[PDB]
């Protein structure tokens, strides 16, 4: 029995916690009032992985939400499943960090890091075993940017045996207009490389680009993110959660899927796209699926996976698919001989097959592959970054807080020297 | 919680201030009040309840609670003592027959447990009436001389007219600023 | 400042009676407010002025009863976030409070549902309004189910909401109940109404503790704005239930703060509100032991409670409780229980209750708690009571007196400067400045009171790297906190479990000992020199770093008077330096994961022993150090990656500092028995198979000064170039090469020039050769597992090629030649416009320095004056090369240059065909930009059709820059740039360029060349002549390939040029060629596609292909 402790910061990091929760309840069949009502055995074999069983036969989430502005707190307690996570797994304060990274991570964020301490130690005492802590949040803020990165780096410290999974959202300048969105991207990424073993990287520009075109959305909130954001999460954690011949932990995983140790952001994705609403038009099958899973428009993050290298590479399909189904499918793609052969579908890659199918939908699938076309979401900042620090514009808020311009070029310099090892690597022998 | 957000919290607390006015039924306080504040003297009507009132003076946050006179009133004056930093007493001069009716009601507010410690501030309003009683005669006619456990201060000032109404706040903000530390 | 989104802010609201019905529009609003909102979260003052009208714009529209609930709502919404932007006690004052605003409230909350949780901000804002309408002076039978029993029930149905209007009903019963004639009626009712609920209700459901939250709510709320007197009787009961429901046993925070908050009220209602029943005993016993929680939240709601209780009881019990607070302390507890003491004590010398009596006590208790870190495991604990520590010296300046804070000012005083600044948290360096500054301010009997504070104010104990180099000396040049404040940093952060911390402590050490060099120099350094014999790791490495610090501050001193070193240190201490080693070699201390931090130090510490000139020459010592300088050296494989380079330019520095002074004879000579066997086992270790070992020979070999390459220059220089050769045994040794050039480089740079002397420095008699090894590196690109390790081979061979060139121009100019120096240029040129970005802004960074360069002006600069204008001096800080956004457009220009075409050509085809997608992206607009310029120009044209064919023709065979030069072309035919050659027919580049293509498609097997050669021959149809139907030809091969995905891929591209060029094939047979490309499967069999093959060749007049 491996559980896992799921945390949530800032707004937008809380806001994606909650509709994930939400989404992987619906689909494991638990009613908003905390009792069980499913109708599979198998959604109860594994159901200890992210929920504990308290008195009474009730399951409780392990959903450690904190955020400094008491706004999305009380949102979430309200919620349609608010009435579920522990209330004193709440902890607040009142104003936040004012864009800053510097006042979410040393003057504000620091005041409730403690408090967060000992809730996260507190939840983890009652499990028989840990396996690794999880966070969700926004690169673009304070108390999603600063926070996150100083509980990484004040947890790190007292367990060093367990392992640090994260699912940062890179701001795009379409969705907000702050001007101090770069450094604090930066200065959070800086902190995400040393400390960190893997990290989702879910762009908030290409969502946008999907309800724009795809869904063809009037305007885009942020529910229309949000939704695909937990409809990702949900597909990525199916392994973790429900049984299957490929029985990979997070630490295994990890481990096959991460071959060095500063390479480690993927490109999760999912399919097939939906929105809120109606959902229910046409029945995919697994060639159509396999032929989406590695489009770059299915994919939540602006690269393409065909242009650049394959680390390694995962699918997990979701429905009454099987396991030789899918290998007919994954030995014929592989092969140029082979009619309907795909050039960016690479070898070697790491398949699943789930019998749970998600919710509104009959089958689905998820990728989550690691190519070195993420090197474009980290040079999108850079150029945004050395415009504005030339200038030294909005520096003095750093500097007054404690910061310096030294922490400014180390992270620029270990910015660089990342996108220069991505490149290198993406021009590699095949054998 | 840290010693920056302590005095982060307490700042807010010695910035802003609230002063509980009240006084006998056509006293002049609602008069007085306008006149702090600006406001027309002309459209002021018998008030039947209770007037909340923040505005910036000398840095600081006045939140001026002020209540009626009416004897119907008087036993509801329990539920604006919490907080209270000054007490205003509003006294009218030419009510020289129901001066006794405000000294009945004054030893009964100090008394308070909630009010012992507020810095009292009294106003003799109505001064420049013809048979308007000067400062000295009120100060005796109440009894002031056997107050000890309060700061008060009784000065004589007019409201359609305006005489001494900023010292007046000048010196009880001063009382109240001295204080290093209070109950709670 | 101020507000200043209200001029957009009347406008949304004006809106919101429009985007109540839609879902979008209402979203985005709602959105937008709340963006435009949470700007002043830090300034919730500054709203205050625009809090009138803003709030006449919401409650207007609800009061309206010709309106939707849907816009009920969403004003409701607006509402919820004001009153969470600015508060609710700051909001709600501004709410309507007459008594004809009492049953509309009343009526709107009781038209709500509590199961619709999308509305549950109208439920939890209508609740606090109902508060203000309980304000009136008013009794509620006059407004006459009664009105009291409707908000009872309301009450006691929200206290048990899941969601956050429990909340709102916490200030609702707290004023309604504690009213004259609701205090006489409802109090004893919500009062049985509490004691089932807390007697019934169990902390095991996850309902049952809400109602426990809300009722202990309730109660604490009436208890605190309710009568003293008139909660007096009912004290007893209410302790009693709360007692007997066990809250300390139960696993839940907000339930021990709830009772605690509640137990601290209840025996303030006991005693009397001053300037005691037996039950007052039992809640001091529920206090003291909050302070021993294991949540922080639980002993911040404690100390208030204590030091609230402490100021309505006697002096006696007073005292008492300061005496069993004081007991926390002792060596039985954990760092929480030392936290909520010392919060226990702050709050108690807030309000001014503790005695001189205790100061004896207080004060010896304080001096533990601004330096507590004890060791809990990776990490140390104890920031939370350092914190509080802080807190408790502030509050001395308010209850104390200068008389009595005298005797301990001396101490009080040290300590706080002491813990401001070699901190390593910011926010305790704050907290003990400010305590500082309150501290002066109000006692004023500090030493250097305001001194201090003018140079470590709020905005100065921010940077701790400045606190340690700036604010340190600064306060030890007062004779008041000196000796401690050394003292402080020698027996706490030198010999701390982080390592910034042992190197940030000896910086400042190091600056510190010159002002105190008598009292470091025989009382510190024989603490340190013990303190190396300590069993600790970190201990070790701190007094290594602390010895070597000081010895160097105390050698720059006597360097001043011109005094030797021994001076300040006497012998002893001298045979110390000398031991160190001994004592680390006896004890194997250089293996496990400290041996490499070991190695680090002992090197840093050689390192700066020789740099002070020590009596240590001739001595076994320096042969101790070389054997383990060359230990180092000799093992730097079992090293991790993450501290290698750290070791390798350490030791280096140290081997050049020992040979620069102690390995010398006489002046301008050394000793040839070492200089006859350290060059030979360095020449013998260079030819070492393990490419660990050479990359740290060789910057050894080449760090040597001068005067130790005398007459051994040649052999050197040869050894070294026998390493940069490149052979079949070393494919992968790319750090090896690199090293071998920077120590070529280093060489060449400290030897300088000499004519007449190619032994002892650079000549114009071995310049040939030395330039010669550094051209033949640049042209290495080996793809090896890892990727384009090359690469790395390539960076320090620009910058050995820039130092160098600069050297002779600093002395003989005249050595450098035309052909060497034009080849240099066209390098650095080609290697400045490469798809890498980090590479690329390094050459175009060294291209800029080596133009630029006019002091005196580098001959042989081909283009010079084009050069300038298109690179001024201007465009280099300013301009990213790292972007190729802002890079491109720049290097383009270079191609209408001669010399600068071939070379600039070649390596801008690798940016416009790799497989990153910005960089081509940007290369193809920046070379679309130059064309435009040529296009017309046909000799411009030929000359770059030229000079590309050229290109290919040189790179044949070669699958590094075929493929990018194949898909550059294809993007150059797309975009319609070879125009003019398409009027005449038979074109000798077309022809010579399809010849080429047709050598490089042939047997192509791989995919990705595959389709870039379809994608060229089906860009090359746009020439006639024999260029159109031989070409054709080609199509037609590829249409029965071997795989499918080519056949298909094929039959599109043709399907495309067929549309793009109408005048390829006539009108009458174009219609069959069309039918013939739509309904035909090209991934079958190849016996029906061989078929469909013939007949699209009887159309287009293709000969019938032969096998
Ligand atoms: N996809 C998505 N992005 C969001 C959401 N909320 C905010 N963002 C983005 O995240 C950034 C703002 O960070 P927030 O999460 O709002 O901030 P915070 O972490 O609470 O920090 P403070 O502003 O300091 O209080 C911007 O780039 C927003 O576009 C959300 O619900 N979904
Ligand atoms: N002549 C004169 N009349 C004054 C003066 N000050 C106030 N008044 C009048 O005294 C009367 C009572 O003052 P108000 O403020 O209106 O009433 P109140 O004292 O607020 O009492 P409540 O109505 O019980 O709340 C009004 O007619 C005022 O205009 C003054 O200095 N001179
Ligand atoms: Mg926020
Ligand atoms: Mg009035």
């Amino acid at each position: 029995m491996r559980e896992i402790v799921h945390i949530q910061a800032g707004q937008c990091g809380n806001q994606i916690g909650a509709k994930f929760w939400e989404v992987i309840s619906d689909e494991h069949g638990i009613d908003p009032t905390g009792t069980y009502h499913g109708d599979s055995d198998l959604q109860l074999d594994r159901i200890s992985v992210y929920y504990n069983e308290a008195t009474g036969g009730k399951y409780v989430p392990r959903a450690i939400l904190v955020d400094l502005e008491p706004g999305t707190m009380d949102s979430v307690r309200s919620g349609p499943f608010g009435q579920i996570f522990r209330p004193d797994n709440f902890v607040f304060g009142q104003s936040g960090a004012g864009n800053n990274w510097a006042k979410g991570h040393y003057t504000e964020g620091a005041e409730l890091v403690d408090s967060v301490l000992d809730v996260v130690r507190k939840e983890a005492e009652s499990c028989d075993c840990l396996q690794g802590f999880q966070l969700t949040h926004s690169l673009g803020g304070g108390t999603g940017s600063g926070m996150g990165t100083l509980l990484i780096s004040k947890i790190r410290e007292e367990y060093p045996d367990r392992i640090m999974n994260t699912f940062s959202v890179v701001p795009s300048p379409k969705v907000s207009d702050t001007v101090v969105e770069p450094y604090n991207a930066t200065l959070s990424v800086h902190q995400l490389v040393e400390n960190t073993d893997e990290t989702y990287c879910i762009d908030n520009e290409a969502l946008y680009d999907i309800c724009f075109r795809t869904l063809k959305l009037t305007t885009p909130t942020y529910g229309d993110l949000n939704h695909l954001v937990s409809a990702t999460m949900s597909g990525v954690t199916t392994c973790l959660r429900f049984p299957g011949q490929l029985n990979a932990d997070l630490r295994k995983l990890a481990v096959n899927m991460v071959p060095f140790p500063r390479l480690h952001f993927f490109m999760p994705g999912f399919a097939p796209l939906t929105s809120r609403g109606s959902q229910q038009y046409r029945a995919l099958t697994v060639p159509e699926l396999t032929q989406q899973v590695f489009d770059a428009k299915n994919m939540m993050a602006a690269c393409d996976p065909r242009h650049g290298r394959y680390l390694t590479v995962a699918a997990v399909f979701r429905g009454r698919m099987s396991m030789k189904e899918v290998d007919e499918q994954m030995l014929n793609v592989q092969n140029k001989n082979s009619s309907y052969f795909v050039e960016w579908i690479p070898n070697n890659v790491k398949t699943a097959v789930c019998d749970i199918p998600p919710r509104g939908l009959k089958m689905a699938v998820t990728f989550i592959g690691n190519s070195t076309a993420i090197q474009e979401l980290f040079k999108r900042i850079s150029e945004q970054f050395t415009a504005m620090f030339r200038r030294k514009a909005f520096l003095h808020w750093y500097t007054g807080e404690g910061m310096d311009e030294m922490e400014f070029t180390e992270a620029e310099s270990n910015m660089n020297d990342l996108v220069s090892e991505y490149q290198q690597y993406q021009d590699a022998t095949a054998e | 919680m840290g010693l920056l957000t302590i005095l982060k919290k307490m700042k807010q607390k010695e910035r802003e201030l609230r002063l509980l006015m009240l006084g006998l039924d056509n006293a002049g306080k609602t008069t007085i009040l306008k006149k702090f504040n600006g406001e027309d003297i002309d459209t002021i009507s018998p008030t039947l309840g209770f007037n909340i009132k923040t505005l910036e003076h000398r840095g600081f946050k006045l939140n001026i609670w002020d209540v009626g006179g009416q004897k119907s009133l008087r036993s509801y004056w329990r539920n604006y003592f919490e907080s209270t930093d000054g007490l205003i007493w509003v006294v009218d001069s030419a009510d020289r027959q129901r001066m006794q009716d405000c000294q009945r009601e004054l030893q009964s507010l100090l008394v308070e447990e909630r009010l012992a410690g507020a810095t009292l501030l009294i106003f003799a309003n109505k001064q420049d009436l013809p048979g308007a009683l000067s400062s000295n005669a009120i100060r005796e006619v109440l009894e002031l001389d056997s107050i000890r456990s309060h700061h008060w201060c009784i000065q004589g000032c007019s409201a359609v007219t305006g005489e001494n109404l900023l010292p007046g706040i000048d010196w009880l903000l001063d009382d109240i600023s001295s204080r290093i530390f209070t109950a709670d | 400042e101020a507000f200043g989104e209200s001029a957009e802010t009347r406008a949304l609201l004006g809106r919101l009676r429009e985007v109540h019905g839609g879902g979008a529009e209402r979203e985005v609003a709602l959105e937008r407010f709340r963006v435009i909102m949470d700007k002043y979260q830090e300034q919730p003052h500054l709203l205050d002025p625009h809090l009138e009208w803003m709030m006449n714009l919401l409650l207007d529209i609800v009061q309206d009863q010709t309106s939707p609930a849907s816009l009920v709502h969403l004003a409701f919404k607006f509402l919820y976030i004001i009153t969470k932007v600015r508060g609710y006690k700051t909001f709600l004052r501004l709410f309507p409070h007459e008594v004809a605003d009492v049953e509309p409230v009343l009526d709107l909350v009781t038209i709500q549902n509590p199961k619709d949780h999308e509305a549950w901000e109208t439920r939890y804002m209508l609740l606090l309004w109902l508060s203000v309408t309980c304000l009136i002076p008013f009794d509620f039978s006059r407004l006459d189910m009664s009105i009291m029993d409707r908000i009872l029930q309301i009450a006691e149905s929200y206290l048990i909401v899941s969601d956050k209007a429990r909340d709102a009903a916490a200030v609702l019963v707290s004023r309604f109940i504690t009213r004259p004639d609701v205090k006489q009626s409802k109090m004893a009712e919500f009062l049985d109404w509490s004691l089932c609920n807390l007697a019934r209700s169990s902390f095991q459901t996850m309902q049952g503790v809400i109602t426990m939250d809300g009722t202990l709510q309730a109660l604490a709320q009436i208890f605190k704005h309710g009568k003293r007197e008139d909660c007096l009787p009912y004290a007893a009961t209410v302790l009693r239930c709360l007692d007997g429901c066990r809250l300390p046993e139960s696993n839940q925070t907000l339930l021990r703060k709830l009772g605690v908050k509640l137990v601290q009220r209840l025996g303030l209602t006991f005693l009397k509100p001053k300037v005691v029943p037996e039950g007052v005993e039992r809640v001091i016993e529920q206090l003291l032991v909050g302070l021993k929680d294991k949540d922080t939240v639980v002993r911040w709601s404690a100390a208030k409670g204590i030091g609230r209780m402490a100021g309505r009881l006697p002096r006696a019990l007073a005292d008492d409780v300061v005496g069993s607070v004081l007991d926390c302390f002792s060596f039985q507890e954990t760092d929480k229980a030392w936290h909520g003491g010392c919060l226990a004590l702050a709050e108690l010398g807030r309000r001014g209750l503790l005695l001189p009596s205790r100061l004896v006590d207080v004060v010896a208790v304080i001096l533990k708690a601004l330096t507590y870190d004890e060791k809990r495991g990776a990490c140390s604990v104890g920031t939370n009571v350092r914190d509080a520590a802080c807190y408790v010296c502030w509050a001395f300046a308010r209850a104390y007196e200068p008389q009595e804070l005298k005797p301990f000012v001396t101490a009080i005083s040290s300590a706080l400067v002491i813990a401001a600044v070699f901190d390593r948290d910011i926010n305790c360096r704050r907290a003990a400045s400010a305590a500082f500054q309150e501290n002066v301010g109000r006692q004023g009997t500090f030493p250097h009171g305001i001194d201090i504070l003018t140079t470590a104010d709020y905005f100065a104990v921010g940077n701790r790297s400045n606190c340690f180099l700036v604010i340190s000396v600064f306060i030890a040049g007062f004779p008041e906190y000196t000796q401690p404040m050394i003292d402080h940093l020698v027996t706490m952060k030198i010999s701390h479990w982080d390592g910034v911390i042992r190197e940030l402590a000896a910086r400042a050490l190091h600056n510190l000992a010159q002002q105190a060099p008598e009292f470091s120099a025989t009382q510190v350094f024989p603490r340190l020199l013990s303190m190396t014999l300590s069993p600790d790791l970190h201990m070790r490495h701190g007094s290594i770093l602390a010895c070597a610090e000081v010895a160097y501050a105390l050698y720059k001193l006597a360097a001043q008077e011109n005094r030797p070193v021994t001076d300040h240190l006497d012998e002893q201490a001298v045979q110390g330096l000398k031991q160190i080693h001994q004592q680390l070699y006896d004890r194997q201390l250089y293996r496990g994961l400290g041996g490499q931090l070991m190695r680090q130090a002992v090197c840093v510490l050689i390192e700066k022993l020789s740099l002070s000139k020590m009596p240590f020459r001739g001595d076994t010592v320096i042969d101790g150090w070389q054997w383990l300088i060359n230990d180092t050296l000799r093992h730097l494989h079992l090293i991790s990656s993450h501290s290698r380079q750290q070791m390798k330019d350490a030791a280096v520095s140290a081997l050049a500092a020992l040979c620069s002074e102690y390995y010398m004879k006489e002046p301008g000579e050394a000793d040839p028995a070492i200089q006859e066997e350290l060059i030979t086992q360095y020449l013998a270790e260079l030819r070492n198979p393990e490419e660990m070992t050479r990359c740290g020979f060789s910057l050894a070999l080449g760090a040597l000064p001068g005067f130790l390459l005398k007459g051994r220059l040649q052999q050197v220089l040869t050894g070294l170039r026998a390493v940069t050769h490149t052979s079949p045994e070393d494919v992968s040794f790319a750090e090896s090469r690199r090293d071998g050039l920077k120590a070529i480089a280093r060489i060449c740079q400290t030897v300088g020039v000499k004519a007449g002397a190619p032994d002892e420095a650079v000549c114009g008699e071995n310049v040939s050769q030395i330039y010669c090894a550094l051209l033949g590196c640049m042209d290495d690109y080996t793809t090896d597992s890892r990727g384009d390790v090359g690469t790395w081979v390539r960076k320090a061979a620009m910058t050995s090629l820039m130092d160098l060139t600069l050297l002779l121009a600093r002395s003989q100019p005249e050595l450098i030649e035309a052909h060497t120096c034009e080849r240099i240029m066209c390098c650095v040129a080609q290697q400045a416009s490469e798809k890498i970005d980090r590479f690329r802004a390094h050459a175009a960074s060294v291209f800029l320095t080596l133009l630029h360069f006019d002091s005196p002006p580098i001959p042989h600069v081909p283009h010079r004056g084009e050069l300038e204008k298109l690179f001024p001096r201007s465009d280099v800080a300013s301009v990213n090369w790292s972007a190729p956004s802002q890079a491109f457009p720049r290097i383009t220009q270079l191609l209408g240059l001669p010399t600068y075409r071939y070379h600039v050509l070649l390596g801008l085809v690798v940016s416009l065909g790799g497989l990153t997608e910005s960089t081509i992206r940007h290369s193809t607009q920046s070379l679309f930009e130059y064309m435009k310029g040529i296009q017309s120009d046909p000799q411009a044209l030929g000359s770059f059709s030229g000079t590309l064919l050229q290109i290919f023709e040189d790179n044949l065979l070669n699958e590094r820059v075929s493929v990018p030069l194949l898909k550059t072309l294809d993007h150059v035919l797309t975009h319609g740039c070879f125009d003019i050659f398409t009027t005449e027919e038979d074109h000798p580049f077309a022809v010579k360029l399809l010849a080429l293509c047709k050598k490089e498609i042939k047997n192509s097997k791989d995919i990705q060349k595959l389709l870039s050669g379809i994608a060229v021959f089906c860009e090359m149809v746009q020439f006639p002549g024999d260029v159109r139907r031989q070409a054709l030809l080609q199509l037609c091969l590829l249409l029965c390939h071997r795989f499918p995905l080519i056949r298909k891929t094929t039959a599109s591209q043709v399907y495309e040029t067929l549309l793009t060029y109408s005048d390829v094939v006539g009108a009458d047979v174009l219609d069959e060629v069309v039918t013939v490309l739509s309904d035909t499967a090209w991934d079958a069999e190849l016996a029906v596609v061989r078929e469909q093959r013939n007949r699209l060749c009887d159309l287009l007049g293709v000969p019938r292909p032969q096998l």
